[PDB]
């Protein structure tokens, strides 16, 4: 049923190929896509960073990741 | 009766006085009505439609191309332009290119250069969405009495009386032959909800699909094609299936993005199909809180006299009914009609009658009847019609059947049961309260969390749950009551 | 009904000796008056006008030149001098320039030269200021009472009385049909602060522009460009829109700095536009504090019989208000006139109307009626016109209403809303200490903070909010209420 | 010459005006103006933050006003 | 001599030795090269131009519109389109206004509104950018020798040559008649920076405005108008000079912002002008590093006899330059032609001649001679012509003329003087090290503070001073040297 | 809509320009233009001088900024 992408192999390239700059950047309008919709959820991260952690190192760490990995 | 031939069934019971009966009418099920003094009633939603609705956004799924024109300058003479920049579906993408001595330029740089095709699309490749005007809705329920008789799936049975539930209807009284009558009065505004429902129509010629679908409101008016309305002659965004490759100088390709269809067909995975019939676009999927009066009702009979108990013989033999009741079909053969000797009793030679029946009166009339289902308790049981003995062993447990409720009333509250509280009939401290305790829960975890999806609902709660170990104020640690919600109630 | 057709509507309740009602018929709003016993009215402010009032200061935003005429002396040979240095409407400049040889001086330095230009003005460039003079200012309300008939915004309603009011106006008795009479008593005075009110106007006969403006006293008697009055020849400070270079000794150039109406169509950001109608200058914006007494009005059809409760069909059908209201349009076939038994129960089988009509005692005429409107509670409900019943939810709330009229009613305290307290009648205790408490510290921050804008409000506030944080005494650290006043108060 | 902005006044509203947003976010595409076109003192103004002054509550005061005097 | 003529004047010296002669010919000035044994030059840089340059981004100041269409659907109709949302020049706007029944809708909410018109440009209201090719612009420097008559600004010199230099011209011979040749070699290059300067022009033929103006690049390009190119039809960003009012539900008002001339000259506070002279688009503002051979001059009429010591008269009589020089005009009436027995004492009978002069070895021809200019030291002194005495008191100071050249050196360091360190001759570790410690530095706070303006830099510089109060480490208290910068060297 | 100044650029000139002096003075205009119009304001600011900050050095800073900062 799925067919997986093909950024994962990468060869080469200094001809033509499809979507060079839309390979990284759709992955940064999914994560602009999850933002703008829950702004409830958005400013609901904030507390994780001022309250909880304050370890300024690894508070990006779980910001940065929790947001990619929703899909 | 039609609840014996699928899968979901529910009995509900009323005593003497109970006479007014809330039931919550899911399509795809099948509710018994079961009363002291009453014969037993087959309620179901059956079809949930409206003639010719109104249709929103349409889409393309496949771009059908044509006239690429392509111009280009010289990196200073006055960047290209085409008189198919403005006329309607076309799109047109500006870029700057590398204008040499090649290509007959007199100086190097950046010259523009601009192409320009005439975005169509092809035929019986549209996502045409419609939605339902809450006024023209037609909800249908059908009520079957427990005739006697056996009526199968190919067949129709005769007292099935049909009546529909539109806006306009209040109460209506159904002439059930010689049982009475059965008033039914269907909250048609609290059914589906019809603000956020939207039936997605591809091609319905296709054989191998189904003819529609059941999809949200906030997922349909955000896809990334393109779209128009019905009448427009042009698209809107029809840049989203069209992509430009990077010139070499004098041209700049065109690509299109083929089909769309499979992209679409995989994105639907959980959703509830829709079928259409003619101009009719029935659902698959809904529920309706219908109440059902039994003050006009009576049994059907009473007044015959007994059968000899000699004369009963099988058409059918007794079986279980996969719903811890036992159905059977007997035949008479002497003077008609005659109410039927059904009596069970379990073990202790007690002269005891533990059959619990289903179909009350089981009458034999002059040209039909003999289906007789029972309900019996667990163990060794001796069923009699007359003098036709048949040993049973009901395959149940005593909190077996408790137990079986309950895994159907958790399965119940889906997000039907979510709304359906009401399946009772004014529980007060019970169910009254049962209302009041989930709405303002379950409709804050709507508003928030609405539209995420199993894996981040399984993430999040784990992640709230994880502040939980690691938490500063004991006061403050009641956030692990999220996780005794979130990997639970939004779970199922 | 008029109130029907805009979105900004106020309803106003009167119990059985409510009878004189306090309105602020703010403009472009619709008030509809509801009493227990009477006929609903709807009454607002229509138009505010003054026919050829008296008008201020122009100016001119373009400057006409001709007639550039320079002179020159050499150094040490008597400063030169024009007959255009003392006539009207002619801008010069006196300024020393570098005299050579070149252009034939004896000697060398600083050598006197002049230039001298006329200054008129282009034809339909003028910012015509008007200023309205309040003894001949003429407010307009009209009233609509709730016939039951419906009327759109293209037709003109039958029952639709005006009433003027000029400064020379005490009371109106307005002969309502069969409906009775009304008396309305306009505070012509307290309306629209008309001293500090001035009516721009510019080329009317230009097509893609407003006719005419409404800017603030202060800020029109502070521009910085050429001005005169009514029969005035020449101009004053005609030098602002002519600039002169620095001259090469024997010219010194003469520029216009052309059209301003783009300068001053940008410094109009946020100002409520006027209309300019022949030679009456309307506003669109403003409000006046009329009285309405209701004891000389009577319901009309009392006598009347009640309709067939079967002959009622639909020329249009139920639907939402936009204002938690529901209307509808009923159409009777019998006998006329009648009584129409409009009802409305909630659910519990109740028999109890919980239907609040707006239009009260509705009833077919021999030629027209049918217009229902009626604010149900919220939840399911069952509409009955006779026996002709509608599903309804009313998707509001419990506390959802009187959370809608408090978002009103602070978004009333605007600048109209600082003026108006007086919307109920009476308060004594409630209202009339709410002017007390309220134009000793909304006035208190006109005078100061009048004329500053939005920005500085936002960081003056701040600036004081500051020093609350850095104060010496804790006496003086209660200059962090002006935090809760100036962030809050005067920023919506 | 010069004609000051009528935002000073503003009287009262019910009908119709020019531009109900752009009276105030005109001074913020101004300051969004700002930036964009000076992204290396963009940066320049970091170095007030976390390094000179270090007083939280007053580091605001002087980002701010900053770039609201630059017209 | 045309450097007698205008107020801005620089003198080169040159010994014996000194042929190669570096100049910065910035425009509005003139350069005086004396040489010990040549005769002095009068070197100026005349009109920097190019015939019909290409033309950048067009702009509209003041929109014409025309063909208002409106349309409009109820809320749930099918959002409304037009023919004219697609068509070029036709700036169009999608609202959602109210529908009510007066306005004639099934159902209330917010129906969709779009209103279209026809953005053409009014006539003559264009802000045509213009743009320098270097590979076509042409310089133009004049050489006019010190003849010994005088010709001022009405007339034309009889010896003054003109030397074209494009792109395409290394080095110009010129016959300065009997004086000899001179040889001009002009970095055509290295002059103006022709890739940050567009030649605005508005309409040219209007009388009270400037032809022309010279903008930089990054000004121009990021305007907020609406623009187009040469040829193209329909412009681009038109609705930058269109707004729409909030509909009334079935029309949206369009509203045109007027003429923006007005706008445009305001922001042109310190931008320098250009002229446009028929075809011709010259500056009134650059420079250009041209270098002067003097190898191939020498003086005229040393084989010439002296004059007769009595036959000299006045013309017209000594007076000052303003230059701290002193010119006059004698008239010779015996045979010629001859030399000119130019002397002056200062003060002690000493006869000895303190005159240094300007135009070396003054000859009497025979049809012109008698110019003479010369710079004397500060105090009484004596000029004689042959047997022809007079006083005159040099206004100066000793450390005045010093102070003089000092106040003339930082002011010629403006930008022109940014790039010109060039204008002595090879000074190694004087002026090719100036060079160096400036480009560095004023390059350096041009990427940055680069388009910043008069005010922030001195706001800017103050709040860096500030923070050298109060900084933490001493080492990095060295931030208050950026105060000895911004507050200085960005400030002139 | 808005049109930059061109106070920014300011390339040379020996030649001929607009306005030398306003330039800088249409900005010494309006804050003259905010003193007359506001004298209330004008001794309202005398407040912060001798009574709250008494800081001299620091006092200017908040006096000549607070009035350029209203355009
Ligand atoms: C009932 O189903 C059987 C299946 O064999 C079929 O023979 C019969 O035709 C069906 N009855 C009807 C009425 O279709
Ligand atoms: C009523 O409105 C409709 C809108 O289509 C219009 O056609 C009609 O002319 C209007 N009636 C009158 C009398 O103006
Ligand atoms: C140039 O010479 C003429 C000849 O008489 C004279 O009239 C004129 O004044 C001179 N031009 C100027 C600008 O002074």
């Amino acid at each position: 049923v799925l067919i997986p992408s093909h950024a994962q192999g990468e060869l080469t390239g200094r001809g033509h190929k499809w979507l060079e700059g839309d390979s990284l950047r759709t992955h940064l309008t999914r994560v602009e896509g999850w933002v703008w919709k829950n702004r409830l959820l958005a400013l609901a991260m904030v507390t994780v960073v001022w309250l909880t952690l304050e370890s300024v190192v690894t508070r990006v760490a779980v910001l940065v990741v929790l947001l990619c990995l929703a899909p | 009766s039609r609840c014996t031939h699928l899968e979901n069934r529910d009995f509900v019971t009323g005593t003497q006085g109970t006479t007014r009966v809330t039931l919550v009418l899911e399509l795809g099920g099948c509710v018994t009505i079961t009363a002291e003094g009453k014969p037993s009633m087959d309620v179901w939603l059956d079809a949930i439609y409206q003639e010719n609705p109104a249709q929103t956004r349409e889409y393309c799924l496949h771009a059908k191309l044509s006239d690429t024109k392509v111009a280009a300058r010289c990196p200073t003479m006055g960047p290209a332009t085409l008189a198919e920049e403005h006329q309607g579906g076309t799109v047109c993408k500006r870029d700057q290119s590398d204008r040499g001595w090649g290509n007959h330029c007199g100086l190097f740089g950046k010259g523009s250069i601009v192409a320009c095709v005439k975005a169509a699309c092809e035929a019986k490749k549209k996502a045409t969405g419609h939605v339902y005007d809450a006024n023209k809705i037609v909800y249908t329920v059908k009520v079957e009495p427990h005739t006697g008789d056996y009526v199968a799936a190919n067949e129709t049975h005769s007292g099935r009386k049909t009546a529909s539930f539109t806006v306009s209807s209040e109460k209506t009284i159904l002439t059930m032959g010689e049982y009475g009558d059965v008033s039914l009065l269907c909250r048609v505004a609290s059914g589906v909800d019809l603000a956020q429902t939207v039936i997605l129509e591809l091609d319905k010629t296709v054989e191998h699909l189904p003819t529609a679908w059941q999809v949200h409101r906030d997922w349909f008016n955000d896809l990334a094609l393109p779209w128009k309305h019905e009448g427009a002659r042009n698209w809107n965004n029809a840049e989203r299936l069209v992509e430009f490759g990077a010139p070499h100088a004098v041209k700049m390709d065109v690509y299109n993005l083929g089909d769309q269809t499979g992209v679409l067909l995989k994105a639907l995975a959980g959703v509830p199909v829709a079928h259409i019939e003619g101009t009719k676009y029935h659902l698959k999927s809904g529920h309706v809180t219908c109440e059902v009066g039994l003050e006009k009702l009576k049994m059907k009979g009473l007044t015959y006299t007994m059968c000899d108990k000699t004369k009963f013989t099988w058409k059918r033999a007794p079986t279980d009914s996969g719903h811890d009741t036992v159905v059977m079909e007997v035949t008479f053969s002497g003077t008609k009609p005659c109410r039927i000797p059904v009596r069970a009793v379990a073990h202790g030679s007690p002269d005891v009658n533990v059959a619990m029946l289903i179909t009350p009166n089981p009458t034999i009339e002059n040209n039909g009847g003999g289906f007789i289902e029972m309900q019996l308790p667990p163990g060794d049981n001796i069923i009699y019609v007359g003098e036709l003995s048949y040993q049973w062993f009901q395959k149940g447990s005593s909190i077996g059947r408790v137990f079986q409720k309950t895994k159907k009333g958790i399965e119940r509250l889906t997000v039907i049961g979510e709304h359906a509280w009401d399946f009772g009939s004014a529980g007060g401290f019970l169910s009254s309260i049962g209302k009041a305790l989930h709405t303002v829960l379950g409709g804050a975890f709507n508003s928030i969390f609405g539209g995420v999806g199993f894996l981040p609902k399984l993430l999040l709660g784990v992640a709230l749950a994880w502040l939980g170990l690691n938490m500063r104020n004991p006061t403050m640690s009641m956030s692990f009551l999220l996780a005794g919600v979130l990997v639970l109630a939004m779970t199922l």
